[PDB]
């Protein structure tokens, strides 16, 4: 990933990581569904 | 007052702000600190997703209280 | 196997603590079912 975006801030692409190797954006989809 | 955001990994930043200000107003401030543009912010309190046009008395956001970043993936 | 269930599970049970602080009135079992059942290349999105 630094050697795809090699100038970005190191610390906001492990940020990015961390998200989407947890997958915790569509967890949180699916427990926000539970009371629509 | 100060309220927190519990940031991507975890980490808790702090933010000044006045009880009638918006989300939108927050996501901005977050913005400043994150690099994360505020498109592409989620703001997660007591179970709910936080609006933009809403304020953070609307969703009875106190001093102190911790907010989560979660981001739009 | 029964070192990559290991793997999955201690990433799980990190997530699994921040739900349950982003949705504190909610069951912590049913979060996990959710959370088991929920998804995840996206780091380069």
């Amino acid at each position: 990933l630094q050697n795809m975006f090699p100038d970005m801030d190191p610390s906001l692409i492990e940020d990015v990581c961390i998200a989407a190797a947890s997958r915790i954006g569509p967890c949180v989809d699916a427990l926000l569904s539970l009371s629509e | 007052m100060q309220i927190f955001v519990k940031t991507l990994t975890g980490k808790t930043i702090t933010l000044e702000v006045e009880p009638s200000d918006t989300i939108e107003n927050v996501k901005a401030k977050i913005q400043d600190k994150e690099g994360i543009p505020p498109d592409q912010q989620r703001l997660i309190f007591a179970g709910k997703q936080l609006e933009d046009g809403r304020t953070l008395s609307d969703y009875n956001i106190q001093k102190e209280s911790t907010l989560h970043l979660v981001l739009r993936l």
